[PDB]
RNA sequence: CGCCGCUAGAGGUGAAAUUCUUGGACCGGCGCAAGACGGACCAGAGCGAAAGCAUUUGCCAAGAAUGUUUUCAUUAAUCAAGAACGAAAGUCGGAGGUUCGAAGACGAUCAGAUACCGUCGUAGUUCCGACCAUAAACGAUGCCGACCGGCGAUGCGGCGGCGUUAUUCCCAUGACCCGCCGGGCAGCUUCCGGGAAACCAAAGUCUUUGGGUUCCGGGGGGAGUAUGGUUGCAAAGCUGAAAC
RNA sequence: UUCGUUAAAGA
């Protein structure tokens, strides 16, 4: 039989200005029969880590990609979501802290609407004797309001190019760290997940605009 | 024998005797 | 063998309000000098309500659990 | 003077058709025979018309209610969900 | 055939799922998309003993077979995902993966980074054991 | 019409085909659940009172709410008299004799 | 908002025993025509014709209008009498400031 | 007699603690009573960490850690050798190094 | 459950089999539906009269504590009868049915399983209305008030301290540090004293015996049984003796 | 992984 002798190889082209436009290579069955070769490729996704897209940045903060279409033996992909690794996410959860959650839906400039999260952990200040370091829960409610508030006025006025260019240095987490210190000194605020749930249209002209 | 199942078997005997009373008053 | 009849003033200040002998209150009356024209207002230290001057109509004592915090730093005195 | 201790309104049926069936008919006969507070004229004149139809005495404003009460709990849940979907993001 | 790449020096990647249970061991090489399965050899495909199909010996035999099939089909590097029965069962990995990582690193198969994508529930759905649970 | 209302909209007296003036979910105390709209290929799933999930068109109409008179089967008929009056009101569906007898 | 509602109930408690007031639609009509009334209080579920008529009379006579978010039963409870009332007019508040705070 | 002043668990203020399942025998035990430890393993045994580092792609830039909330009950933990017995004057001690 | 890929096995145990599979099992990738569930953060921490209470947000009322030169002026403590809540299980209707799972059916080990182990699965486990009022409902320890050692911490307020740290810079709270006050869950030591001891700052202030008040025990079985009364749809709950 | 019973007394 030997189906891998028949199977075809494509290569994946990432969207623009991460650093590069190379991800890897995928297998295609063939364009045999009624089932066209470009059918399953539109549904194939990717869950790729960093240190190959961001020019030597942190190894966590993984990205979810989805192949929009294929064009001349080069399957082109586009942003679909963003996660963090399991060891990083289960790490930095100390038994003696306060874990603060946040989650918010927001529509972009274009027809995409994304649900982005936020995680926060407290910080023992230098030269502290008390080992507990909790909060009075009103600072926790106030900072849930604040972290839900900041992400709305970033992502409401900015579509996918600007929000991925903001998630490249994690400017949102640093802005929460900036606007956080008046309430409590919270430690290593990340976003931990942002995923897509609405998609307007195919729009290969908008995809060419995403390229440049 | 446990006091638990001793009480439960006396309870079942009580139920049987109550049904016997309701059968032949 | 503790001198209960003549205790230390530092200990009597550090004890509780009613646990001690004379049971003196920890409150006072302070003389807020609003900088508007002239008026000096006597006000209780643990002011539970807002305090409005009759001349400038500004809030001198914000209501605060414990003792009342002030506005911009008007002076005060102690009449005991 | 309290005359019936257990049957209540179902004493008109007397000795027939089971204690459990009479107990289950008791609450809904109280529900169909109770006067309800009218939400329009503010009176207590909601008299039961035919099944599904409730009729206030004053001001003659006939309302379509439940079959045995004035507001079904499922109906109140439906009305809350309908107003929530109304003011949810402007349709 | 030769495969996708001529004049090597660039790594062709594959996602290798390792489902390490306390009764069987799955090594499953897939492409980066996650659909196209390249190879899959279990413990029972290499060891006749059903009591010993969960052995690190079974893990070594299955992983050598998978690495041989991957060298025949022509893929160089592997990212490794690791998981166990993590829904309500024990979240610790089985005994097979600790030797399966060695048996992948031994016979070729240059390893990238390894992540423990294990199915972790949120809030501990209903457990199989019962009130007093397993007793011997 | 069901294309205007959002998902989860509890309606009744909806139409099978667009323009036949109300067919589905018409008995007392019943409703349908509107889900799964489609921009292209104008269809909409409705959960009927039987639990069936029917794909209908997006142009047919439905009155929003539930049918009044709910809970009608809560009371037992409790005697043959009210059953006789009910069936005399409806139709002669009551020569209910046992086929073994 | 509950501070505002309890304030409205407290002002009505003060008008009840210190102020001068009238009760009911046919008695507020004479006050709104003579101009003696300063503030009128409508219930939530007064009928819309009477509500629009009292609002039209008040915006002819320069009289403050206050709607009361509540049934006429609890409006009668708020004015402190066991019956129900849909329309009030505060023709002379004794110590209250309903005619000062709201308009 | 009283064997423990704490009666096993740490419930002294409240009156009900949520039962969280055991790991081995899957018995529901209240979480202030069950043996709740936290194992930080390396994802590769150190006998093969050097083999993977020599046969890896990157030049020793990734070292992941596997974190497990290990949650035994006190009926199987004694059999699993974690919570071995102590003496009357030795029950009052604290965490070993 | 629906698509895509690969292939001979995949759960399961000390061991195997009952189960599913070349009709594609299991495994991976995407999507959909369902109901239960709120880990890690979670602690000898918090609240509540207990039973109990942990995703975000809004609304509704409630309360301990605190700071009170605030108000009333003995309005108070415990309680026969009576009354309100009351885990889980169980019962009567209505909607569904993910997982687990009484009974049940098998597959195994044993001399024998009808049990401990595995597979499937009924009632139930979920929600809204009603009933039952039981538990190792435990701190196996009634409530109110006072006194009698120390120490280190923790939670909540209040107060003081040219200390540190955050905004843009006085300015107000935020975070940490030091000390005190009140009441709270707790811990270590002690020849303060008790107790039969375990142990206890209360289980002490008890032959040097008395602050107020409530309920209960009189050797072990019979027996929380019988017989009465009463509550309940029922299971049963409350009161409850004698012979020997 | 499993392995049952041994009375009355006798210091
Ligand atoms: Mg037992
Ligand atoms: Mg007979
Ligand atoms: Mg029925
Ligand atoms: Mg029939
Ligand atoms: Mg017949
Ligand atoms: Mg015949
Ligand atoms: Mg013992
Ligand atoms: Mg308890
Ligand atoms: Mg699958
Ligand atoms: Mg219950
Ligand atoms: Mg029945
Ligand atoms: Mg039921
Ligand atoms: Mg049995
Ligand atoms: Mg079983
Ligand atoms: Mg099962
Ligand atoms: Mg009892
Ligand atoms: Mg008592
Ligand atoms: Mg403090
Ligand atoms: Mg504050
Ligand atoms: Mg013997
Ligand atoms: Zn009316
Ligand atoms: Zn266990």
């Amino acid at each position: 039989v030997d189906p891998f002798s028949k199977k075809d190889w494509y290569d994946v082209k990432a969207p623009a200005m991460f650093n590069i436009r190379n991800i890897g290579k995928t297998l295609v069955t063939r364009t045999q029969g009624t089932k066209i070769a470009s059918d399953g490729l539109k549904g194939r996704v990717f869950e790729v880590s960093l240190a190959d897209l961001q020019n030597d940045e942190v190894a966590f903060r993984k990205f979810k990609l989805i192949t929009e279409d294929v064009q001349g033996k080069n399957c082109l992909t586009n942003f679909h979501g963003m996660d963090l690794t399991r060891d990083k996410m289960c790490s930095m959860v100390k038994k003696w802290q306060t874990m603060i959650e946040a989650h918010v839906d927001v529509k972009t400039t274009d027809g995409y609407l994304l649900r982005l999260f936020c995680v926060g952990f407290t910080k023992k200040r230098n030269n502290q004797i008390r080992k507990t370091s909790y909060a009075q829960h009103q600072q926790v409610r106030q900072i849930r309001k604040k972290m839900m508030e900041i992400m709305t006025r970033e992502v409401q006025t900015n579509d996918l190019k600007e929000v991925v260019n903001k998630l490249i240095p994690d400017s949102i987490g640093k802005d929460i760290e900036k606007a956080c210190q008046s309430i409590y000194p919270l430690h290593d605020v990340f976003v931990r997940k942002v995923k897509m749930l609405k998609k307007p249209k195919f729009e290969l002209g908008k995809l060419m605009e995403l390229h440049g | 024998m446990r006091a638990k199942w001793r009480k439960k078997r006396m309870r079942r005997l009580k139920r049987k005797r109550r049904k016997m009373r309701q059968r032949s008053k | 063998a503790k001198d209960l009849l003549h205790p230390s003033p530092e200990e009597e200040k550090r004890k509780h309000k009613k646990k001690r002998l004379v049971q003196s209150p920890n409150s006072y009356f302070m003389d807020v000098k609003c900088p508007g024209c002239y008026k000096i207002t006597t006000v209780f230290s643990h002011a539970q309500t807002v305090v409005l001057c009759v001349g400038c109509s500004t809030v001198l004592c914000q209501p605060t659990g414990g003792k009342a915090r002030l506005t911009e730093g008007c002076s005060f005195r102690r009449k005991q | 003077a309290k005359r019936t201790k257990k049957v209540g309104i179902v004493g008109k049926y007397g000795t027939r058709y089971g204690a459990s069936l009479r107990k289950m008919v008791k609450k809904i006969e109280i529900s169909q025979h109770a006067k309800y507070t009218c939400s329009f004229c503010g009176k207590t004149k909601m008299k039961r018309r035919a099944v599904g139809i409730w009729h206030c005495g004053s001001c003659m404003k006939t309302v379509a209610g439940g079959a045995w009460t004035y507001n079904t709990t499922s109906a109140v849940t439906v009305k809350s969900a309908i107003r929530r979907l109304k003011e949810l993001k402007d349709q | 055939s030769l495969g996708p790449q001529v004049a090597e020096g660039e790594n062709v990647f594959g996602v290798c799922h390792i489902f390490a249970s306390f009764n069987d061991t799955f090594v499953h090489v897939t492409d980066l998309s996650g659909k196209e399965t390249i190879c899959r050899v279990t413990g029972g495909m290499k060891v006749k003993a059903d009591r010993d199909e969960s052995s690190p010996y079974a893990a070594m035999l299955a992983a050598q077979d998978v690495a041989q099939r991957c060298k025949e089909l022509g893929i160089t590097a592997l990212h490794i995902k690791l998981r166990a029965t993590g829904g309500n069962r024990t979240k610790t990995p089985g005994p097979g993966a600790q030797s399966a990582l060695r048996a992948l690193a031994r016979s070729g198969m240059k390893i990238g980074r390894i992540e423990d994508v294990t199915p972790i529930p949120s809030d501990s759905t209903r457990r199989k054991g019962g009130r007093r649970g397993r007793r011997l | 019409p069901v294309g205007t209302m959002p998902e989860g909209t509890i309606v009744c007296c909806l139409e099978e085909k667009p323009g036949d003036r109300g067919k589905l979910a018409r008995a007392s105390g019943n409703y349908a659940t509107v889900i799964s709209h489609n921009p292209e290929t104008k269809k909409t799933r409705v959960k009927l009172p039987s639990g069936s999930k029917k794909v209908i068109s997006s142009a047919n109409r439905a009155v929003v709410g539930v049918v009044a008179g709910g809970g009608r089967i809560d009371k037992p008929i409790l005697k043959a008299g009210r059953a006789y009056h009910k069936y005399k009101a409806k139709r002669n569906c009551w020569p209910r004799v046992r086929g073994v007898a | 908002t509950k501070k505002s509602l309890e304030s409205i109930n407290s002002r009505l408690q003060l008008v009840m025993k210190s102020g001068k007031y009238v009760l009911g639609y046919k008695q507020t009509l004479k006050m709104i025509r003579q101009g003696k009334a300063k503030l009128v209080i409508l219930a939530n579920n007064c009928p819309a014709l009477r509500k629009s008529e009292i609002e039209y009379y008040a915006m002819l006579a320069k009289t403050g209008v206050h709607h009361y978010s509540g049934n006429n039963i609890e409006l009668g409870t708020a004015c402190g009498k066991y019956y129900r009332v849909c329309t009030l007019a505060i023709i002379d508040p004794g110590d209250s400031d309903i005619i000062r705070s709201m308009p | 007699t009283k064997k423990r002043r704490n009666n096993g668990r740490a419930k002294k203020g409240r009156g009900h603690v949520q039962p969280i399942r055991c790991t081995n025998c899957a018995r529901c035990v209240p979480k202030d009573k069950a043996i709740k430890k936290f194992v930080i393993r390396n994802i590769v045994e150190a006998a093969a960490v050097r083999d993977i580092s020599e046969a890896s792609v990157f030049d020793a830039y990734v070292l992941p850690k596997l974190y497990v909330k290990l949650h035994y009950c006190v009926s199987c933990a004694i059999h699993s050798k974690v919570v071995r017995n102590r003496s009357r004057e030795a029950r009052k001690d604290r965490t070993p190094p």
